[PDB]
């Protein structure tokens, strides 16, 4: 194969700045003065979107802030300036020789606000307590950066089992992250305690943010 | 309007075979080739192969010559990717994309393939209501919980799509061969105690649809 | 008789083997030719067709037209790779390709030896042989593709003789190509031997055409 590479894995670029991604192929992906290098954008849950081809020509309908340059084995992707919808993952792919090979992929991160999460706690519904179980949910929305963790306190004592954490990717129009922590317990284990507390640790707060209810 | 639509998800036990589809629309199916790419989240992309929709001769990567084939339907305008036997590997999304300028331009819908001997399980919908406040927020947060279903995916909407702002859907987390994911919506505090807010869930694998109204506590 | 009707293509791209220029006439006895026209004036690679009008007046009043493989790709070029000689200027379904009647040889590994093939025309008819001489744009495109800066081609025959040589120069952009590629042709008489001799820049024949006329 003609293995490409990744530089860098991820980079957090502020809004209005210049985000440069560069990828280097093991072999020369050029021929007859033509470079068969392509760039793609893939927002989560969506198929990769063509941006640039061969290796500087912009695809019709792509904003002008995207620009690709290079020749031989050293190529670059330039975004000038950076928006908030540009939060996605970028790959570089060649077509000089079979098989076609994709790059390691670069995930771009937008930086702004540096905000704190919005916490909401939900008790077990009536429908789920009939099935013999009980799941307590805590939502963390519109926070940045993504670095965060959650502790579950039952009557003041910590719990770490049945914990199903699930982050979202960076928001397209808000550039913020969201997390959901699910604490699953049986019906009998849920009815013997009264205080349920989930608390998160985020850099925008020295002390944990607490949100609790009483059964 | 160039369209490349791919059949819905597929759940097959290890060792069977699959026949994924790709329907061409908005352009001449001939005069352009069809690429196939394998996407496993985090693991990046891998180029399956390429099929010359005029000559009909395929070209595969080295990691697929043997169990993967390309077949065309040209009278009708469809391309197929057949996988067999399915080791529990190749557990990933599959895209059909078009040749234009030695690149790929109009990628396809997406065909998430799952390979497990487990059984189809419709979900159990649980409404998530606050039930307590202190007049401290002009905005409240609801929730709809979907727990214990198989396989992916599920479609969660609010009031059949009328509530789109302030909606968050968290990706599922697999545990004990069953997925669990939760959703949220943020509307003011004036419409909620009066106007009906309904969670709408659709599990296309079991052909089951459940609507859950959010009732205060 | 009836004229030959080409589809999507002029005589240039039709007989050059241009992809996307697949006529369907299957007539082997036409009188003159009628050509649907387009942007790639046959030559999907920027170049000049030598003695074109001489070829137009040859491909006319035809009473037979067998197309055979003069230089079989699989068993003709051991020291040079027949693959890899494709560019995005001559695509086939959005994928780089090349003329299906010509093979674009490039150096195998890091060596381009002195090729020398010969066809002696066991056909009982005039055989149309087409070839091409690539003219790179840079002195590096030469070494990278052919490794020999002092290359030459020599097509020789009883009726034809001509020594070729690259003409490296930056040509104006045409189809994202700053180089050129001229095409030539000749009639090999029954029983005559047409020689090929090159150390680079030879787009070698693959398919020829036996034919009678009138
Ligand atoms: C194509 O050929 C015609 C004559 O047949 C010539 O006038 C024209 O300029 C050529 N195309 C271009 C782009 O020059």
């Amino acid at each position: 194969d003609i293995v490409l590479t990744q530089s860098p894995a991820s980079l957090a670029v502020s809004l209005g700045q210049r985000a440069t991604i560069s990828c280097k192929a093991s072999q020369s992906v050029d021929f007859d003065g033509y470079n068969y290098l392509n760039w793609y954008q893939q927002k989560p849950g969506q198929p990769p979107k063509l941006l640039i081809y061969a290796a500087s020509n912009l695809e019709s309908g792509i904003p002008a802030r995207f620009s690709g340059s290079g020749s031989g084995t050293d190529f670059t992707l330039n975004i000038h300036p950076v928006e908030e919808e540009d939060a996605a993952t970028y790959f570089c792919q060649q077509s000089n020789e079979d098989p076609y090979t994709f790059g390691g992929g670069t995930k771009l991160e937008i930086k702004r606000a540096d905000a704190a999460p919005t916490v909401s706690i939900f008790p077990p519904s009536s429908e789920q307590l009939t099935s013999g179980g009980a799941s307590v949910v805590c939502f963390l929305n519109n926070f940045y950066p993504k670095d965060i963790n959650v502790k579950w306190k039952i009557d003041g004592s910590e719990r770490q089992n049945g914990v199903l954490n699930s982050w979202t990717d960076q928001d397209s129009k808000d550039s913020t992250y969201s997390m959901s922590s699910t604490l699953t317990l049986t019906k009998d284990e849920y009815e013997r305690h009264n205080s349920y507390t989930c608390e998160a640790t985020h850099k925008t707060s020295t002390s944990p943010i607490v949100k609790s209810f009483n059964r | 309007q160039i369209q490349l639509v791919q059949s819905g998800p597929e759940l097959k036990k290890p060792g069977e075979t699959v026949r994924i589809s790709c329907k061409a629309s908005g352009y001449t199916f001939t005069k352009n080739g069809m690429n196939w790419v394998q996407q496993a989240p985090g693991k990046g992309l891998k180029w399956v192969g390429w099929i010359n929709t005029y000559t009909g001769e395929p070209s595969y990567a080295d990691d697929f010559k043997g169990r993967f084939a390309f077949s065309l339907e040209t009278s009708a305008s469809t391309a197929y990717l057949q996988i067999n036997n399915l080791k529990n590997e190749d557990m990933a999304a599959y895209f059909c994309a078009r040749m234009v300028r030695d690149a790929m331009d109009f990628w396809g819908q997406g065909t998430s393939v799952t390979v497990s001997s487990a059984k189809t399980t419709p979900p159990s919908v649980y409404p998530l209501a606050p039930g307590s406040a202190a007049q401290t927020n002009s905005m409240v947060t609801l929730g709809c919980l979907v727990k214990g279903y198989f396989p992916e995916p599920v479609t969660v909407t609010w009031n059949s799509g009328s509530l789109s702002s302030g909606v968050h859907t968290f990706p599922a987390v697999l545990q004990s061969d069953l997925y669990t994911l939760s959703s949220s919506v943020t509307v003011p505090s004036s419409p909620r105690p009066s106007e009906t807010v309904t969670c709408n869930v659709a599990h296309p694998a079991s052909s089951t649809k459940v609507d859950k109204k959010i009732v205060p506590r | 008789v009836a004229p030959l009707h080409l589809g999507k293509c002029n005589i240039a791209g039709w007989i050059l083997g241009n992809p996307e220029c697949e006529s369907l006439s299957t007539a082997s006895s036409w009188s003159y030719i009628v050509e649907t026209p387009s942007s790639d004036n046959g030559t999907c690679y920027p170049g000049d067709f030598i003695d074109y009008e001489e070829l137009r007046e040859q491909l006319s009043s035809v009473s037979s037209f067998e197309r055979f493989e003069i230089f079989p790709k699989t068993s003709s070029w051991p020291n040079h790779d027949s693959n890899k000689g494709v560019t995005a200027a001559c695509p086939h379904a959005g994928a780089k390709s090349f003329y299906k009647n010509l093979i674009w040889l490039v150096k195998k590994g890091n060596s381009y030896p002195k090729l020398s093939k010969s066809y002696i025309n066991d056909k009982g008819k005039e055989v149309l042989v087409l070839w091409g001489i690539h003219h790179p744009s840079t002195s590096a495109d030469q070494q990278s593709l052919y490794q020999n800066a002092d290359t030459y081609v020599f097509v020789g025959s009883s009726r034809y003789s001509k020594k070729f040589k690259p003409e490296i120069a930056i040509r104006p952009k045409v189809r994202d190509q700053e180089g050129r590629m001229n095409y030539y042709w000749t009639l090999v008489e029954p029983g005559d031997k047409i020689t090929f001799e090159a150390t680079g820049n030879l787009v070698v024949p693959r398919y020829a055409f036996a034919m009678e006329r009138n």
